[PDB]
Order: C-alpha cells, then sequence, then structure tokens
RNA sequence: GCGCGUGGGCCCCUCCUGGUAAGCAGGACGGGCGAGGCGGGACGAUCCGGACGCCGGGCCAGGGUGCGCCGCCGGGGCCCG
C-alpha cells in the first residue's frame, strides 16, 4: 500500500449496485431523523459531497447533531487499545435509518401488552424472558413408514 | 535445664546453599549469591544444577530459631542482662558472649544456677 | 439465643432432608419406569418413543493452560474451567452448546447420572462462600447460602443439578469448580467419535469421571 | 498450571493506614477503625479513609465554604478531615459547630466569637462516634496549581497551560500556528 | 523486519479495548450553534434557570 | 463391534409436518461413534446435517454366538490413489464379530482405517454360495488340519520358564 | 499522577508474495521461544505433552514397554524395514 488517498481501495465499496446506478430515491430526503436515532452509514457513489470515509461504511451511529443538509453521527472506532467516539457529518444520501434496536422496541411493547392482557383474562403472567433454544422435549415419532438407507457404492472411476 | 515439650523440628534442607562455581574457583566464595547471567545454567535451574535458595525452604514458625535442645537462644554479657532478659521464660536459654572473661563467667553461671536458667556454653574458658 | 436458633434451624434442615431424600428417590425411580412404559406403548403402536434431550452436561477440561487461543481461554473461564482435570456442570442451551463446540479440543462432556452427581457433590463438593473454597461437609452450609432458592439440603442440591431446575444457576455457582484426579485419556488429540477422548462422550462421561472422583 | 489471567484484573492499592508520623493522627485512625469494625456505620467508613488520605487529597476548608455548605443545616456538626481556615473576605461568620484535624488560630477565634464550638476528632469520637447530626465535608481537591498543569499542552483538545514561559509564536497562536 | 503487526493485538487487549468515556456522547462539540443558543435560552427559565 | 440400528429424521418444520424417518444398521465400538457414522451417511445420502436432524433411537442388537455362520460384507474403502469397492466373506459366530474380522483384515492388508471404510452391505452368506476360497475351505463338514501354530505354546510356556533342562519338543 | 525498560527479534501453524529453489528474502490471525523449569521426540532456545514455593503419598499426560534403559502381554491381517 504505497499510496493512501481518501478514496483508495474504494473500487467496489463506493460503486453502485448492478441496476441501482442513478439518482437517490426522494425518500432519502423525506425521512425524518431525530437526535439519538441509530443510523447505518453506507456510501452512495453518485453523491460526492458529505461523503464519509471507507472506514465509516458499514458502521452504525447515533445522530449527535441534525443540521440543514447533513446529519452529524457519532460512531465508535477502535483505534489500537481504545475505542474513540468519532463524530462525522454525513449528507442524507449516505445515512440510512437502522432497524438496530427495532427488535428491543418490539419486545418492550409485546412484554407490556402480554402483561395487561393477563391482568384481564388468562391471569397467570407469561414468561417475558428470551430462552436460548433449550433442549427438545421427549415426543413420539411413528417408525411405521421407516425406510432403510444404505451407503451407496463408488462409481466415479 | 529442660524446656517446653514442643514438636518435631523439620529442617527442609540439611546442607548449606553454596554459590554456583564456588567449587571450581577459590576467588568465588561459597556464600550464596543470586545467579544473574544471560545464559546461566543455575539461573535456568536445568537438570542436575545446584539447588536455588527460595522462601519455600523456610522452617516452621513454631520451630524456627530453636536450638537442638529445644530452647531459643539469648546472648548474655553481664549478670544484669541475665536477670532482666531471662525474666522467668521457660522458652529461651542463655549463652555467654565470647568476650566475657573467665572470672565474670563464674559469676554469670552462679546467678544463672540460682535463677535455674540453662547456659548453652557452660563449659567455656573452664580451667 | 443464637445457639437456640442454630439448634432449631438444624432440625428443620434435617427434617426437610429426611423427607426430600425419600421424595426425590421416588422421582428418580419413576423417571426410569416412565420412559420404559412410554417405550413399550410406542413399540406396540409401531411408533418410537424419543427420550427427552439432555438439559445438563458435566464438562471436564482435559488440556493444559499452555498455548490456549484467546477465544478458547475466554469461553473456558466462563465455564469456570481454569485448570486441567477441573469439572463443572453446565445447562444445555444454544448459547452454552455453541460456545462448548468452539472449546471441544480442550474439554470432554456428557450427560451425568444421579449417582455421578451425588459422588461429586458429596466426595469432591466445595462451596464458594465469601469467594473462599469452603468444604460441603453438612446440610447447614447449603441451607445458609441456598435457602432463598429452597435448596435447603444436599438431596435438593443433587436434584436441582440433575433436573436443571429453576434454581440451577444459583446451585451451580454455589459449587467451586470440582478439582479431580488425572484422567486416563486414550488420546487427547482426537474426538471421542474418532476414537480419542475430546468432545461428546455421552453416557461415557459417567465412567470417565468415576476414577477421577 | 491455573489460568488466573482471564476475567481477573490485577489488584488495586488503597492506603489502609495513615503514613503520618504524627502520633495523634494514628491514635484517631485506629480508634475510628475500632468503631467501624464494631458498628459498620458508613460515616465512620469514610472518616477512617479520610484520615488515611494524603495532604494533597485532604484540601483546606475555609469558614466561608463551611457557612455556605451549612446554610440550611446550622444544627448539624460540620466534620472536616483537614485544616479549617479563616476567610477575611467574609466579614460575618455564622455560629457553626465544626470538627477538624486543625483550625487556624484566626479561624478558631472567629468561630468562638460567633458562639460556635470548634470540636476536635477526639471530642467527636466521645460525643458522636457513629456520626449522628454530623456532615462529612471535603475541600476542593482539584484546586492545586499542580492539578491545573496536568495533561499534554499543545494537543488540540487538551485546554491546559504549558509549564514554562515559552514566549514564542509556533504552536500557541491557534491550531494553524503549529 | 521493516514492519510487524504481530503482538500488537495482544498489547491492545492486555488492559485496553476501553470505552470513549461519558460526557463525550453528550458533548455539544460540533452541534449546530443555533440549536445550542436555543437550548441555553430555554434552560434559563423557571426550574431549569440557575441564575439569581 | 456392537451392531446398532440407528433411527433419525429431519427436524419437523412448517414446510414438512413429518419428515421421513430413516433407519440404518451401523457397526461401531460405542453408541457415540454409531450416531456420528449415521449422520455422515445421512449428510451425503439425504442432505440431513446433525443440526438439522434428530436421533429417534440408537437400539443395540444382541446376536447369538452358538454357531459359526458364513458372513459376506460389501464395503467401499479409500486408498491413497482413490476410492475402491471390495466384497469380503468371513466365517464368524455373530455379525458384529465378522465385521471386526473384516476391519482387522482391511487394516492389515489394505491399510484402511475404520473412518475411511463405508459398509455398503453386511449379509449372512449361505454355505452353497461362498465366492471366497478361504470360507469355502472350512464350509465342508470334514476339515482335519494339523495345528497351524503349535510353536506358540512352547514359546509362551518358556517366557515363565526361561531356563529349561531340555529343549522342549513341540 | 510519576517513571523504567524496549523500539536488531526469532520460530511453529495458516493463507501469502518474489525467486529455479533455499535452514532465502519479505507479509499475516493465533500461539510459542525470547524471558517457561520439567518428562518425551537418541541428540534438539522454539516440536509433543505439561508451564516451576519446599516436601511425602497417590493418579496419570505425552512418549513408549527384547537388552543397554524404568515399563507388555493378548488377538486379527500383512510381511525381503
Amino acid at each position: 500500500t504505497h499510496s493512501q488517498g481518501y478514496r483508495c481501495k474504494t473500487r467496489y465499496c463506493f460503486a453502485r449496485k448492478f441496476r441501482r446506478h442513478g439518482m437517490a430515491n426522494l425518500t432519502t430526503y423525506n425521512r425524518v431523523y431525530k437526535l439519538g436515532q441509530y443510523v447505518n452509514i453506507k456510501v452512495n457513489g453518485a453523491y460526492h459531497k458529505g461523503m464519509p470515509h471507507r472506514y465509516y461504511n458499514g458502521r452504525t451511529g447515533t445522530i449527535f447533531n441534525i443540521g440543514p443538509r447533513a446529519l452529524g453521527v457519532q460512531i465508535q472506532k477502535r483505534v489500537r487499545g481504545r475505542i474513540m467516539l468519532k463524530r462525522i457529518n454525513v449528507r442524507l444520501e449516505h445515512v440510512h435509518p437502522s432497524d438496530c434496536r427495532k427488535n428491543h422496541l418490539e419486545r418492550v411493547a409485546a412484554n407490556d401488552a402480554a402483561r395487561r392482557l393477563a391482568k384481564e383474562t388468562g391471569q397467570p403472567v407469561p414468561c417475558l424472558k428470551r430462552q436460548n433454544a433449550l433442549p427438545r422435549a421427549a415426543h413420539v415419532v411413528s417408525i411405521a413408514s421407516a425406510i432403510d438407507i444404505t451407503p451407496l457404492k463408488y462409481d466415479g472411476v | 535445664i529442660h524446656p517446653l515439650p514442643h514438636k518435631i523440628i523439620i529442617k527442609k534442607r540439611k546442607n548449606k546453599f553454596i554459590r554456583f562455581q564456588s567449587e571450581r574457583f577459590v576467588r568465588v566464595k561459597p556464600s550464596w549469591r543470586k545467579p544473574r547471567g544471560i545464559d546461566s545454567p543455575m539461573r535456568h535451574q536445568y537438570r542436575g544444577q545446584r539447588p536455588m535458595v527460595s522462601i519455600g525452604y523456610g522452617s516452621d514458625k513454631e520451630t524456627r530459631f530453636m536450638l537442638p535442645c529445644g530452647f531459643f537462644k539469648h546472648r548474655i554479657s553481664t549478670v544484669h542482662e541475665l536477670k532482666t532478659l531471662f525474666m522467668n521464660n521457660k522458652t529461651h536459654a542463655a549463652q555467654i558472649a565470647h568476650g566475657v572473661s573467665a572470672r565474670s563467667r563464674k559469676q554469670i553461671l552462679e546467678e544463672a544456677k540460682k535463677m535455674g536458667v540453662r547456659v548453652l556454653n557452660a563449659d567455656a574458658k573452664l580451667r | 439465643e443464637r445457639a437456640t436458633e442454630k439448634e432449631k434451624r438444624a432440625a428443620l434442615v434435617k427434617d426437610h432432608a429426611v423427607k426430600s431424600a425419600q421424595v426425590y428417590a421416588r422421582y428418580y425411580i419413576d423417571l426410569v419406569e416412565s420412559e420404559k412404559k412410554a417405550r413399550e406403548n410406542a413399540l406396540k403402536n409401531n411408533q418410537l418413543y424419543v427420550p427427552d434431550e439432555p438439559k445438563v452436561y458435566l464438562v471436564v477440561r482435559i488440556r493444559g493452560i499452555v498455548g490456549v487461543a484467546p477465544k478458547v481461554r475466554t469461553i473456558l473461564s466462563l465455564l469456570r474451567l481454569r485448570q486441567i482435570n477441573n469439572a463443572v456442570f453446565m445447562r444445555c442451551n444454544k448459547a452454552t452448546l455453541n460456545a462448548l463446540r468452539i472449546v471441544d479440543h480442550y474439554v470432554t462432556y456428557g450427560e451425568p447420572t444421579v449417582e455421578t452427581i451425588r459422588n461429586l457433590i458429596y466426595k469432591r463438593g466445595f462451596a464458594k462462600v465469601n469467594g473462599q473454597r469452603i468444604p460441603i461437609v453438612d446440610n447447614n452450609l447449603i441451607d445458609e447460602q441456598l435457602s432463598k432458592h429452597n435448596i435447603l439440603c444436599a438431596e435438593d442440591l443433587v436434584h436441582e443439578i440433575f433436573t436443571c431446575g429453576s434454581s440451577f444457576k444459583e446451585a451451580n455457582n454455589f459449587l467451586w469448580p470440582f478439582q479431580l484426579n488425572s484422567a486416563a485419556l486414550k488420546d487427547k488429540r482426537n474426538n471421542f467419535a474418532e476414537g480419542g477422548d475430546f468432545g461428546y462422550r455421552g453416557k461415557y462421561i459417567n465412567e470417565f469421571v468415576a476414577r477421577m472422583i | 498450571g491455573i489460568d488466573l489471567k482471564t476475567g481477573i484484573k490485577k489488584r488495586k492499592v488503597e492506603r489502609k493506614e495513615p503514613k503520618s508520623p504524627n502520633p495523634y493522627i494514628r491514635l484517631l485512625h485506629n480508634a475510628f477503625k475500632v468503631v467501624y469494625e464494631n458498628t459498620g456505620e458508613d460515616f465512620t467508613k469514610v472518616l477512617t479513609k479520610r484520615l488515611c488520605l494524603s495532604k494533597t487529597n485532604r484540601p483546606v476548608l475555609s469558614v466561608s465554604r463551611l457557612a455556605h455548605l451549612m446554610h440550611k443545616r446550622e444544627d448539624k456538626i460540620a466534620v472536616v478531615a483537614s485544616t479549617v481556615t479563616n476567610d477575611e473576605r467574609l466579614v460575618t461568620i455564622p455560629r457553626m459547630t465544626i470538627c477538624a484535624l486543625k483550625f487556624s488560630a484566626t479561624a478558631r477565634s472567629r468561630i468562638e466569637k460567633a458562639g460556635g464550638r470548634c470540636m476536635s476528632f477526639d471530642e467527636l469520637l466521645a460525643e458522636k462516634p457513629t456520626g449522628d447530626n454530623c456532615v462529612l465535608l471535603q475541600g476542593r481537591r482539584s484546586c492545586r496549581a499542580v492539578c491545573k498543569k496536568f495533561g499534554s499542552p499543545g494537543r488540540p483538545n487538551s485546554h491546559v497551560k504549558p509549564k514554562g514561559e515559552h514566549k514564542g509564536r509556533r504552536g500557541a497562536r491557534g491550531r494553524h500556528s503549529w | 523486519k521493516n514492519h510487524t503487526s504481530k503482538n500488537q493485538n495482544r498489547k491492545d487487549h492486555r488492559n485496553g479495548i476501553k470505552k470513549p468515556k461519558k460526557s463525550a456522547y453528550t458533548s455539544h462539540k460540533g452541534m449546530c450553534p443555533k440549536y445550542l443558543r436555543n437550548l441555553r435560552r430555554s434552560r434559563a427559565n423557571d426550574p431549569r434557570q440557575s441564575l439569581r | 463391534m456392537q451392531k446398532y440400528i440407528v433411527y433419525g429424521r429431519r427436524l419437523p418444520s412448517e414446510k414438512f409436518p413429518e419428515p421421513e424417518v430413516f433407519r440404518m444398521t451401523i457397526y461401531a465400538p460405542n453408541e457415540i461413534v454409531a450416531k456420528s457414522r449415521f449422520w455422515y451417511h445421512l449428510k451425503s445420502l439425504k442432505k440431513i446435517k446433525r443440526t438439522h436432524g434428530e436421533i429417534l433411537d440408537c437400539q443395540h442388537i444382541e446376536e447369538n454366538g452358538d454357531f459359526v455362520k458364513n458372513f459376506g460384507v460389501l464395503l467401499r474403502y479409500r486408498s491413497r490413489v482413490g476410492q475402491h469397492n471390495m466384497y469380503r466373506e468371513v466365517r464368524e459366530t455373530t455379525s458384529a464379530r465378522a465385521m471386526d474380522k473384516v476391519y482387522s483384515e482391511m487394516a492389515g492388508q489394505c491399510r484402511a482405517r475404520y473412518h475411511d471404510i463405508q459398509i455398503i452391505n453386511v449379509k449372512e452368506v449361505a454355505d452353497e454360495d461362498v465366492r471366497r476360497e478361504k470360507v469355502a475351505m472350512f464350509t465342508q463338514k470334514g476339515v482335519r488340519f494339523p495345528h497351524p501354530c503349535p510353536y506358540v505354546h512352547v514359546k509362551r510356556a518358556a517366557r515363565t520358564a526361561r531356563f529349561q533342562d531340555r529343549a522342549p519338543h513341540v
């Protein structure tokens, strides 16, 4: 790596998709953003102002500042033995809202909902904790249709 | 002249720790010195090297500093020191200093006999 | 008054134990009978009775602390396996079982029998009270730290560990990781399936740990 | 071999005993520790560690700061683990009961004239060993000139003054002069 | 050796991988001036107000 | 070595309510090897990995050793050059014992380990059909053969009795 | 907060690059030696196990078990190391 310019090794990263070359859909400029929202950063090749760096591509941050045209987002970049909060200003074309905590927001709502539903009917409270798969129960399986399977012979040569 | 019963006295190593290569050279004295060479076989404690001084070899606290008789040792130079230092202990025994002259060592032995204090070097300068 | 409370409490734990030891013994005997009857019913119907999947594994570290990979070391420290020949009980969930497969080369695991659990809890069991290794010689120490979880006596302890019950985490953490004698180990390099010793030994863990206790 | 180098993160150094040659400070630390052992009152847990602190850790508290701190609580006995000092700027000191390791002569006269009682740690142990009706107050630790210069001056976000006189253009007149 | 990255990730993870500290997330550095002036104007009223 | 008939199926899914139950007879030293060899065959034959499947049962079969029976095993083994197929007949009391004989002869002559040999078929061959000359030799009722190794007895006895007055006659 | 040493590294795995190659010259995740005793691979800074207070008893890894040299026999197959 003799040369290290702002856009080096960006042949594939800052290049548009097979049938996605063109002008940003107007939704990018119509999406409301609020401070503390999680936003994924993915560069758009067509737009060359407010472009973040290739490191920032694939990073998720919170919006510290909302500004007339670019939103300031703060990511955590591991520099050697310390993670540093890198505040960057990125134009709308390269900032996309992140589902990120969307699962947690759904869980908080569902856990509260299944608490009230119980207070009314089905009074025993439901388990609102995730269980990581767990072992299978004993069960019973019919072996009436069981088919014998045998190793097949070699035929390649 | 007989001490408290006490327990078995275990000496972890009977022989003294000798400095590495003290045997080859007279200039190197046998007094233990820690090996600090970049490539010292004794620092690396290879197989067959001489044993290294470590706190693990330390004697039991109960039997540390104890003479083979079973009494610890107190160094006496004058009759006042025997009376003050050996104030009714059954744990420690007396030992007159090398400097104390024969004449004084008779009056140090006599007071000791009256006080029933064991003197380890009783037969010293005796003529 | 404290001695009077201690005498009163000791009797309550002894009473709970004289009852639980008998209640739990029926549960273990019934479990063997229930699987046998379910199997008999299934074979008459041309069906097969699958038994229930194991809910607890006995993991024994069989490799040394030299040259351990960073992920391997981290996972082993969370299993509490910090020295060779150490043994711990772990729950069976995707989170534990995926981590255990990463460290398979360093460990041997299997479903433990109730007698294997009893022998480890009684002969080699030591508590973790105040971050100290306190030997479990009486039902009083277990009562003191596990009465909140209803694990008053040793029979409650060998039952919670075996059934992987609600108070399994508390029960397991109360036990300092077991320190065992050196394993026989036919081959430390290969998996028990390839004929070595590492990885899943299944029911054979009971035999493997037997000598080590 | 046992792997004790994973979730274990070394040991910390906390001064468990006062390095003070003064016999008085050692006499109080041992006393306040004895009270703490028998009754684990947290007021005594702090006082025991406030007597083990260094001079730099134990900053001075003036009778002006103490007046402001005890504005709503005149009845409560201020407990300071350092020197109480006078503030000539405050013309009128309110009556206050203060217990300290030392009171400056100018401060001691002022508190007594106000009608307040200057207590001592031995007096506090005799009357309120557990610390009832007493507030453990502290001076500003980072008021020392040494603390102001800690850091790397000449780094963009440092905001600290350089140690020497320097008196030159490069690096000082803004980010560009570097 | 002109260059080595060996051991560098052992040194980094020996006492490192450290969080960027609090008060860095809620810092007003790089926030729009007009928003910051509005915040100060709003704060200086009734319970939030800290002046005499 | 023990003979285990192992049953297994894919996990039940919304796409297929009851996946097909498969049955294989695997000869292995223990149950854990038998369930591993089951999944090795299932992965290739029916595209079922262990994670995607369950083991319904691993039933161990008991086989009578009262009479020696002619047994015939069709297997496939990998040599360094490449894979090959081989039919071996061994006369043994039980089918597991015959599989042990087959595995030891394969290790001895073809230098092939258990893992690189797949057992396509194990059958009990009739006395009439014995393509291998060795099994055909003992099949006939009258088989008087002089002791193959009567040297072993005297050599074994001489280990305990190192020094003997006379050289032993065989 | 104050400081010290260090800033000639080397080796095994893994993908590497240049070169005909090299116990070659350069990269790299991890580990080792450096700065890890000890048993074993005949020998061997790094390989296989195992990482060290001082000892006594027991277990046993890795490697083996004719004799030097501690410790082996049983069975199946092959059979000019």
